[PDB]
């Protein structure tokens, strides 16, 4: 049996971490919800 | 059991310990996660059951309660906020710019984020605080870190 534990409120915060890229890919979504990548 | 609005946590007691599985948001009474982190199965929060009423394999979500009510979009010009919840760590806002996921059916917005699996369901979200989609479903890239796509559902 699965249960949920609450972890916060849903809100911006201002002044937080500000890290990660942003890349453009080509990518295939397949009838099982799996992403792949196309090159 | 607890049907406040606001992220939790989603456990399991059938794998070794209390394993998180996922993360979810809970909005209007209804629970909102992504389809791999309860594979459809019925939820607890506290006494009270959770059943699933809304659910796509391919769209990799489901809702909980009631139908999908979760309807912002990234407007594809603006930082958006991940509310990373990792397993055993407390919830993180972290600010990134997206990327973009290039599809034959359109373009879809993605975040460069490298988490535990047991995050996914974590929201993502704009200035405004609404959620704009779900991390967790993504691809790997050539140094072998996750890029995942801002997942959104429909509100009927
Ligand atoms: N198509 C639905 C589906 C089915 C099963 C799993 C997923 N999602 C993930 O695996 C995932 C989610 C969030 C962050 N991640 C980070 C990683 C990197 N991996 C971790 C183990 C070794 C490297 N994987 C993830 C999605």
């Amino acid at each position: 049996d699965m249960y949920i534990e609450r972890a916060g409120d849903i809100t911006w915060e201002k002044d937080a971490e500000v890290t990660g890229n942003s890349p453009r890919l080509d990518v295939a979504l397949d009838e099982s919800g799996d992403f792949s990548l196309v090159e | 059991g607890e049907t406040t609005d606001g992220v939790y946590r989603v456990m399991t007691r059938r794998l070794l310990g209390s394993t998180q599985v996922g993360v979810g948001v809970m909005q209007e009474g209804v629970f909102h996660t992504m389809w791999h982190v309860t594979k459809g199965a019925a939820l607890r929060s506290g006494e009270g059951r959770l059943d699933p009423y809304w659910g796509d394999v391919k769209q990799d979500l489901v809702s909980y309660c009631g139908p999908w009510k979760l309807d912002a979009a990234w407007d594809g010009l603006s930082e958006v906020q991940l509310l990373a919840v990792p397993p055993g760590e407390r919830a993180k806002n972290i600010q990134t710019l997206p990327g973009i996921f290039k599809t034959k059916d359109g373009d879809i917005g993605a975040v460069a984020l490298d988490y535990p699996a047991g995050t996914s369901g974590s929201p993502i979200l704009d200035k405004c605080g609404r959620v704009i989609g779900l991390y967790g479903n993504g691809v790997v890239i050539k140094n072998g870190s996750y890029v995942s796509a801002i997942t959104q559902g429909k509100r009927e």
